[PDB]
């Protein structure tokens, strides 16, 4: 059983939020109820509403007027609107349901209420060298620079590297844009041999990047 | 949010830690209580329900119980994997469901220092117009640290910004990032760029430093 949610990533304000939750591995009729439930950025776990085997739908009491849950048998799919959107509704949106003691959940889509535009990262290496050195150890990394809205994916050697490394929080430059880095440390003595890519997807701009990151000369 | 938890709770592997949830006689008086853990990156999973049953997959060192208008999350044999989000969970007087605001777990380790990395600015950066240079502090403990950008001897004040990982699930550090930026013709007015570490694991302070244009 696997929900995954499906929706846009930046919703400009007072328009409406659209999101939808693919149910695999079982059909949307069989499920007790199927939900939404979101988490502002750095905050706890919010109730938006849940849709029930009936088709009787409940939501949170200080959302109500702006939800509506519906199923699609044909998808095997629900979905959330949330109309007239405000920063308020920056989150984390996860779909859950409970299927025939323990709910699935989906992954989470974090979707970003703003007045901004969307914009694609430049993609720029941290180069390994004596100053990225300590004993036999090297780090060596990728800057994903200037995009919006978050979030952006980094995942080193398409995943088949991921002993030590550190995806960092992006932060929000002044100008508006996140910047991020990503590194990660190995041996020395494999720099001459081992290539290192970062692969890079901002999925709200539509940009994916795979960026090699080569030792410099200094 | 609505239940009470306190921000954070630490204590070493091998230890136990409880977690509380603080509610009230329409919420968690009258209903059941959940708890859910949720990992950096990930949904919450839920390690109680009715109290105090663990849905199966959930070992039992997790145990949960219910008094009153509270509710207790108990955590025995801890490892560095349990570093994580706890939310308790119950339904209130209408049979909806709230939350409390969570309750981070932080790991106890022995201290340790970082490891100092500093990047200057790519090429490919330089030719579009800016610099950032990168200093990396890897796997430290405590979280505390400091750092200090000089740029030819001058102290940077409000010019960087900096991110911290979460707590690694392997070794309990943490790792740090900060960054430097400047415009292309600033980059080019200075020759000495510097990060200088203080941390609890250093008996003095640790700077890395490269001139512009050695590489």
């Amino acid at each position: 059983v696997q929900l995954q949610e499906s929706g846009p990533g930046l919703v400009k304000p007072s328009e409406t939020l659209s999101l939808t939750c693919a149910v695999s591995g079982y059909s949307i009729s069989s499920g007790y109820y199927w939900g939404w439930i979101r988490q502002p950025p750095g905050k706890g776990l919010e109730w938006i509403g849940s849709i029930y085997h009936s088709g009787s739908t409940y939501y949170n009491p200080s959302l109500k007027s702006r939800v509506t849950i519906s199923v699609d048998t044909s998808k095997n799919q629900f979905s959330l609107k949330l109309s007239s959107v405000t920063a308020a509704d920056t989150a984390v949106y996860y779909c859950a349901g409970l299927t025939q003691n323990d709910a699935n959940w989906g992954q989470g889509t974090l979707v970003t209420v703003s007045s901004a535009s969307t914009k694609g990262p430049s993609v720029f290496p941290l180069a390994p060298s004596s100053k990225s050195t300590s004993g036999g150890t090297a780090a060596l990394g990728c800057l994903v620079k200037d995009y919006f809205p978050e979030p952006v994916t980094v995942s080193w050697n398409s995943g088949a590297l991921t002993s030590g490394v550190h995806t960092f929080p992006a932060v929000l430059q002044s100008s508006g844009l996140y910047s991020l880095s990503s590194v990660v440390t190995v041996p020395s003595s494999s720099l001459g041999t081992q290539t290192y890519i970062c692969n890079v997807n901002h999925k709200p701009s539509n940009t994916k990047v795979d960026k090699k990151v080569e030792p410099k000369s200094c | 949010s609505v239940l009470t938890q306190p921000p954070s709770v630490s204590a070493a592997p091998g230890q136990k830690v409880t977690i509380s949830c603080s509610g009230s006689s329409s919420n968690i008086g009258n209903n059941y209580v959940s708890w859910y853990q949720q990992l950096p990156g990930t949904a919450p999973k839920k390690l109680i329900y009715d109290n105090n049953k663990r849905p199966s997959g959930i070992p039992d060192r997790f145990s949960g119980s219910k008094s009153g208008t509270s509710a207790t999350l108990g955590i025995t044999g801890l490892q560095t994997g349990d570093e994580a989000d706890y939310y308790c969970g119950t339904w209130d007087s209408s049979l909806n469901p709230v939350f409390g605001g969570g309750t981070k777990l932080e790991i106890k380790r022995t201290v340790a220092a970082p490891s100092v990395f500093i990047f200057p600015p790519s090429d490919e950066q330089l030719k579009s117009g800016t610099a950032s240079v990168v200093c990396l502090l890897n796997n430290f403990y405590p979280r505390e640290a400091k750092v200090q950008w000089k740029v030819d001897n001058a102290l940077q004040s409000g010019n960087s910004q900096e991110s911290v990982t979460e707590q690694d699930s392997k070794d309990s550090t943490y790792s740090l990032s900060s960054t430097l930026t400047l415009s292309k013709a600033d980059y080019e007015k200075h020759k000495v760029y510097a990060c200088e570490v203080t941390h609890q694991g250093l008996s003095s302070p640790v700077t890395k430093s490269f001139n512009r244009g050695e590489c």
